[PDB]
């Protein structure tokens, strides 16, 4: 990507922000992978949006580009296990540990089966480890605190996290603009021309 | 149609 | 929202299109609500996405803006519910019937009834009215048929389908614009001048 | 001759009553098909034991034998079902309208296809018809009512609810006689008796 | 004195075998406990029938009755669990591992741990300890011929694996006895019987 | 109307 | 070692 | 850096 075409991308976020196409926004952040939304992230974790959440995240990293990344998508992962117990979905608890906590297991096989005994339990505090899990929401607070700390240290979104300071609406500056180049080109009066469109270059005649 | 700030005079 | 607005818009569409920025340009089309995508909209229902396929649309549309989307959105959720017969998933069926498909019933109490008996079938072909139904891929190409007629009658789309006509990169070509407009107010030297930003606007000296 | 054979399961069943071999009580009752103890049906319907329930049955008569056996065996799949959507196992409430529920539509079309229509309720007292039936223990028992009806008027329960009058452990007395009669043969006595599986001596 | 009531029950066992009654003759050796019928636990154990299979051991022994009757208990449990995870119903096998594989924890705490992760495997195969058992016929017909030996073995089940000698239908024979004894006292005969359930006299 | 061995 | 009742 | 086409002469 040429530093222009990248440079437009940041105009284009400033944009969608202001006319407020909230969700265009964070696609566009995700695809292009130039910013990363802390605000809407954590947003995503109190609203437990664990699909969204991977999703965002993935525009950024996989889950074994580092042990920070790496860090963080088990945590994620290890909520939604938990919370799949104490709603006593032991169905849905399973399929999380097999089709989404098992890439861990590689790396440490003894975590894994730690995690796995859970299933078995009457209620996971009785592991004193989790002995601490109290609501959903404090469970969500205190593990985003963790989260923002391993974002905030991953080397892949340490430089991602600041949007670049500009003036409001520079797009809309930039465009008006190309309507003052179009129209000093054109060989009539007056001030207040009229200006049909941005799809073709105006002229006066 | 389109707004226009003039930016010459 | 201005004509202005609305036309900057379709340039970034045109953008993020060239820029390859695919789930960011389907996105600011659903929210912006100002083009439909068919080609779009065929590929997603023949890949059978009706999570993605509905959020489209919601752009657009209501479930019960008029009897054309009315009928779209039925056929849909109708072909969502026979697939999970067809894998013999009768509790995601049962999903399907209440939460998706009962609001139709409201229209026509009948009909719901007669689609709800479907689920005592040891195959849904015995039905002579489904008689009809081969394999999946085959049952999207068809409805997908159904879903082009309605899309095109429907009010609220026809006249969104034909994306406005442009030179290529108009985007770009209006920053371009932007830079001769900044360049031309220095009081220096030379072609080949070096642009260091969009973020700021450029002076020689 | 044969009624040799059909009266002393009689005896067995007030033997193994009387020893408490509750299970085999009634297990012997639906294998002979000689009692039908309403008493204990009453029990288990209460309780909502169905496949016990169903299984007791299936020593007296099918689901399809006549219009009395096939009205109770469909109550009694009906509130199985109902009792599936109360809890809100719309899973299983398909699992019983399939598999039990479906051998009624042949002779009803129509009334298979309502009470199909039932799970698309939020509530089924939402349907006129049944927005009567509540809690689970009164409509047990106004269906056991039902039942109770429709089991003394069915031809194949007639004449086996009523046990034969006796006098207690028959049996065991029957087995006196029989040790009388043995010793009585003895060469002499002396009620030294070794066992009932060969017959007693004195020597 | 009570070896009457006993060894009754196995006159009445077998006169219920000669009569093909054979639920009632399994629910009776369960509820006396006087007798286990191997030949039918065998049966039973191949067909997989793991409710029943268990709800006949029930008028045996408990599950902590002693380390025989456990280890009988728990490879029981273990084979319904693997049979759950072949046929990749590993919601079953959970509620299994839970509500019948927990309670040998307390004896084991690791072993329940490895069996546990066998739900996080691919195919139990993977494990080396499991990696010889398929399919489902042959290691029952493996887990049977242990259970034998464990049975054979067990002292709550040493002198109740031999069914008593006897001519066939002793009790019909005893029954015979205590009507010649009836019609010996008749004033006098003439064998017009009309019941057992009341003595039968000649006049 | 039942079985009945005369011994003897 | 059985019950028996000897009538009479 | 950026790309740049002048537009007169
Ligand atoms: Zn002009
Ligand atoms: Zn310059
Ligand atoms: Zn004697
Ligand atoms: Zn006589």
């Amino acid at each position: 990507m040429s530093s222009l075409s990248r440079e437009l991308v940041f105009l284009i976020l400033q944009f969608l922000d202001e006319e407020k196409f909230k969700e265009t926004v964070h696609k566009l952040e995700q695809e292009s992978g130039f910013f990363f939304n802390m605000k809407y992230f954590e947003e995503k974790v109190h609203a437990g949006e664990w699909d969204e959440v991977e999703k965002y995240l993935s525009g950024f990293t996989k889950v074994d580009d580092n042990r920070y990344s790496m860090k963080i998508f088990f945590e994620i992962r290890k909520q939604k296990y938990l919370e799949a117990l104490d709603r006593h979905d032991r169905a849905k608890a399973v399929d999380i540990l097999v089709k989404d906590l098992k890439v861990f297991s590689t790396f440490n096989e003894e975590l894994y089966k730690e995690i796995t005994q859970l299933l078995t339990l009457e209620n996971f505090r009785e592991n004193e480890q989790l002995s601490k899990y109290g609501d959903t929401k404090s469970a969500r607070s205190i593990m985003l605190i963790e989260l923002k700390k391993l974002i905030e240290a991953n080397p892949l979104f340490r430089e991602k996290l600041v949007f670049p300071t500009l003036k409001a609406s520079r797009l809309r500056t930039l465009i008006n603009q190309s309507l003052n180049w179009q129209h000093q080109l054109c060989k009539n009066p007056r001030p207040n021309p009229d200006i049909k469109t941005l799809f073709t270059d105006h002229t006066c005649t | 149609n389109l707004i226009y700030l003039d930016l010459n005079l």
